[PDB]
RNA sequence: AAGCUCGUAUCAGUUUUAUGAGGUAAAGCGAAUGAUUAGAGGUUCCGGGGUCGAAAUGACCUUGACCUAUUCUCAAACUUUAAAUAUGUAAGAAGUCCUUGUUACUUAAUUGAACGUGGACAUUUGAAUGAAGAGCUUUUAGUGGGCCAUUUUUGGUAAGC
RNA sequence: GAGAACAGAAAUCUCCAGUAGAACAAAAGGGUAAAAGCCCCCUUGAUUUUGAUUUUCAGUGUGAAUACAAACCAUGAAAGU
């Protein structure tokens, strides 16, 4: 009755080895894609061999909550023909893929942008979950409660009609 | 008590560059043949020697790369051990540095606010303002000997904005004035300062280059306020840093 | 970040005004363009003075040390994009319209 | 100097404002110069000593100062109504060497984006600091009209190899009251900045662009 | 040494009862810390500096970074428990209880806090044993090289070190 | 630890475990988890006047520290500090 298995969140994330004008170009990317403005997101340490120093930005995320949610995972579906693999799937009953060639996505061709690449991940749950959220009274979930790989797998195989090969 | 020889090599500063420097042409010299054992110390090391001859050879060695002063000791057990205390002259290369006045008036005529440019048997310092060169000599030292200024910890980085000439040059030094900027303020303030530098044919418009910054500074020296007050300037610019990758 | 690495500085461009402005009259026999790039030039490439001949016998633009130094020494001693123009021809001619 | 009783110079600028437009109606080129020469100080020996004394009176209000910065303090610019430059643009002006020194006499200043100043230093090469036209960086939230109106009423006393320094301190438009605080605060920066506070300073003197005899300070 | 104010005080190189504090001996490490020592390569995972250099597609150097696929091993500068010996305080008259006076402090207040007026409580006045009188002041001498013994210890193979 | 295009010890995102094995300028020891750590907002109490107390101790000085009083302020919704 309460145990569902909804959406709980779907982000977006582009990580770029340069940090010239492709991160301010993925950004316009994301802001064109989701209906909210993104994050750019700082590196942690420094590297040297990808050619990161530390404070300076590298990557780009937005998470998207709602039936958006479910739109682009619908299109992100369709872009992977409704095709897992075992694999992708967490232990906690999240999953995700990535996408080359984002043109598929209703994104345009143009030549001031060019080509990108996308991760998606989809973050799982069940209603109550706001007891692990709150300020006052926090606790956890039950071990009966908890979303698992079997419970994610099964009901969306069998909604969405996809398929989880091997 | 099973030596009888004993060579102490000193130097009363913290940042030891001339020591290490020797250390450095004593490995490469391989100047070690004979040597017992070596004790490390805060300032500098001592090597044993079973006769005396290597010890003295050593001396001899020394006395010809590095601005010392050795003092002899003897020992007794009851034949008789010796000991060997060397000093090296404190002061580095790259340091700043006034001068006592009649010695600053001797050597030249030169400036009493100096610069060490090159470290020998003796010492050289330099007028970074005008360029001229002197050499002291570790006894004329080391008859009144006296301290340095700044020592390279107080190095702070500057941008520069942009370069002039003056057409002198002593070789490998074009005398030049190149407009200068602190990068901890470059893009916070309009704050330009005007050095007459001996920087003039290694340094272009765009860089880095460390110096001293006299306006920051609190000294408590007698020769320093012995000075006069517009005859002190404000940056004194010593080396640029030029990272490849 | 942006553009950084352009590399208009570093001897190229800046502290290349070290002149000197003085009579000029230099000792300037034969120094032309020509025989100065064969003499100076002939297993490689190099990079030439201001404005250095002996046309006028006078030559004052040796602007540094070993400028001044080695234009003493000749007087000393006696001596004498714009690839897509093609590019995009050539894929127009590849771009037969007949067999389209 | 210490001050001395300015109504010498309340009668010259009565003078020159009559000599402008009174005597020669000329057309609208009204910039009444402060020019001060210093005395007994060598340049060589001394410190070359420098400040700048921005006071709010403004005079030369058509001035160029081509806004180089990104693109948010482009659009800035373009509401304000000044003439900016691109990234890209800056990247061709750092292309081609010749167009550098003719930028710099085509605009009479400049003013950064405190996110690329850190690069006209090397990218935008020398003899700009040269002519004098080192850009001054504006912030993220500062007003960008008001710091246009600042760029272009700040004054800089700044020692050469020459000891003539002089500034366009006033106009020859009118208030003469305000003219004589603008006088009085220009001399106060003068012998403030200069090493004996009243000693050095020897030549004072007042003309209203035009070449007009009429100084008397 | 000179005394002075007084007359059995409320004191003690001690015990008892009550109540605190400690981290050594012993235990235990294997319950978390379990170690020096001679310890092989893996370079654009770091690189400390030192010398040159009209400077950067910048050459010349060596301790070391990091033990990488090695554990048993045990502590005066490791911890869970924790003696004995030594140590602080209390065992009342300057006390307890009842009643109600002062204040410019404190309370929402007629509440408190501190100090009191009046009244009640001596055969034991609140554990033991002792008490050569108790308390207080002024002034001044010599000394300021120490050594030995049992026990507990630190540095030196060790000594009458 | 389990997951996500390029991604490969190690770049960015998601979840679970995590009594502190991290951090708090520097030596070592102590202390700290809705914090003393990390990220933000506002500020100048790092102010004025002088007494009392603790450590070293002769219960002198110097250094450092503790708790009030009389003013003026900061911060916070506030108690407070
Ligand atoms: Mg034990
Ligand atoms: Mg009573
Ligand atoms: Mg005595
Ligand atoms: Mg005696
Ligand atoms: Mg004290």
């Amino acid at each position: 009755p309460m145990r569902d298995l909804k959406i709980e969140k779907l982000v977006l994330n582009i990580s770029v080895g340069e940090s010239g004008d492709r991160l301010t170009r993925a950004s316009k990317v994301l802001e064109q894609l989701s209906g909210q403005t993104p994050v750019q997101s700082k590196a942690r340490y420094t590297v040297r061999t990808f050619g990161i120093r530390r404070n300076e930005k590298i990557a780009v995320h937005v998470t998207v909550r709602g039936p958006k949610a479910e739109e682009i995972l619908e299109r992100g579906l369709k872009v992977k023909e409704y095709q897992l693999r075992d694999r992708n799937f967490s232990a906690t009953g999240n999953f995700g893929f990535g996408i080359d060639e984002h043109i598929d996505l209703g994104i345009k061709y143009d030549p001031s942008i060019g080509i990108f690449g996308m991760d998606f991940y989809v973050v799982m749950n069940r209603p109550g979950a706001r007891v692990t959220r709150r300020k006052r009274c926090k606790g956890t979930v039950g071990n009966s409660h908890k979303t698992t790989k079997e419970d994610t797998v099964s009901w969306f195989k069998q909604k969405y009609d996809a398929d989880v090969l091997d | 008590n099973t030596w009888r020889a004993t060579v102490q090599i000193r130097q009363k500063v913290p940042h030891k560059r001339t020591f290490l420097f020797l250390e450095q042409l004593i490995l490469k010299h391989n100047a070690h043949v004979d040597t017992i054992s070596i004790s490390e110390a805060k300032d500098g090391l001592d090597f044993f020697y079973a006769q005396k001859n290597h010890a003295v050879k050593m001396i001899d060695f020394l006395n010809a790369v590095v601005p010392i002063k050795h003092k002899k000791s003897e020992e007794l057990i009851s034949t008789y051990k010796f000991s060997y205390s060397v000093e090296i002259v404190p002061i580095c290369k790259d340091d700043l540095v006034v001068l006592p006045k009649k010695l600053a008036k001797s050597m030249g005529n030169i400036s009493q606010f100096v610069l060490c440019s090159k470290i020998s048997n003796t010492v050289q310092f330099m007028d970074p303002t005008t360029l001229q060169t002197a050499d002291l000599s570790p006894s004329v030292y080391w008859r009144a000997p006296f301290n340095a200024l700044a020592d390279v910890t107080q190095l702070v980085e500057f941008i520069v904005l942009d370069v002039d000439s003056t057409g002198i040059s002593r070789g490998n030094r074009v005398l030049a004035d190149i407009t200068v900027a602190r990068t901890s303020d470059l893009g916070v303030n309009d704050q330009v300062y005007y050095v007459r530098s001996h920087l003039g044919g290694i340094c272009h418009a765009g860089d880095s280059v460390m110096g001293y910054f006299i306006a920051n500074s609190n000294y408590n020296s007698d020769l320093f306020d012995g000075l006069n007050i517009d005859y002190v300037p404000d940056v004194v610019l010593v080396k640029k840093l030029y990272q490849r990758k | 970040g942006f553009h950084n690495v352009g590399n208009i500085n570093m001897m190229a461009q800046q502290q290349m005004q070290q002149n000197r402005i003085k009579i000029s009259v230099r000792n300037w026999q034969n120094a032309t363009m020509n025989d100065l790039i064969n003499f100076i030039s002939r297993n490689a490439r190099v990079a030439v003075y201001d404005a250095h001949v002996e046309g006028p016998l006078v030559i004052g633009y040796v602007n540094s040390k070993a400028e001044a130094e080695s234009l003493m020494k000749w007087n000393g001693v006696r001596f004498a994009s714009d690839t897509i123009s093609f590019l995009r021809g050539v894929l127009l001619k590849r771009y037969d319209p007949q067999t389209k | 100097m210490s001050k001395i009783t300015s109504s010498q110079v309340r009668e010259h600028v009565k003078e020159l404002l009559k000599y402008s437009n009174e005597t020669k109606k000329r057309n609208f080129l009204e910039t009444v110069e402060l020019q001060v020469g210093l005395k007994n100080y060598d340049p060589q020996r001394d410190k070359r000593f420098s400040g700048s004394l921005k006071l709010p009176n403004c005079p030369r209000p058509n001035m160029s100062i081509c806004i180089f910065g990104d693109a948010f303090d482009v659009d800035r610019a373009k509401s304000c109504g000044v003439d900016a430059m691109s990234v890209d643009d800056l990247k061709k002006l750092n292309k081609n060497k010749k167009l550098i020194k003719k930028l710099s006499k085509k605009y009479n200043a400049f003013i950064a984006s405190e996110v690329l100043i850190k690069q006209v230093p090397r990218l935008l090469g020398p003899q700009l600091s040269k002519a004098g036209k080192f850009p001054t960086p504006v912030s993220h939230n500062d007003d960008l009209y008001g710091k246009v109106t600042d760029v272009r009423s700040t004054i800089k006393f700044q020692l050469k190899k020459v000891l003539c320094l002089a500034v366009a301190v006033g106009n020859v438009e009118m208030e003469e009251d305000v003219l004589v605080n603008q006088i009085l605060m220009s001399v106060n920066f003068f012998v403030s900045l200069l090493k004996k506070n009243w000693q050095n300073v020897g030549s004072l003197v007042v003309k209203s662009s035009m070449g007009p005899a009429f100084r008397l300070y």
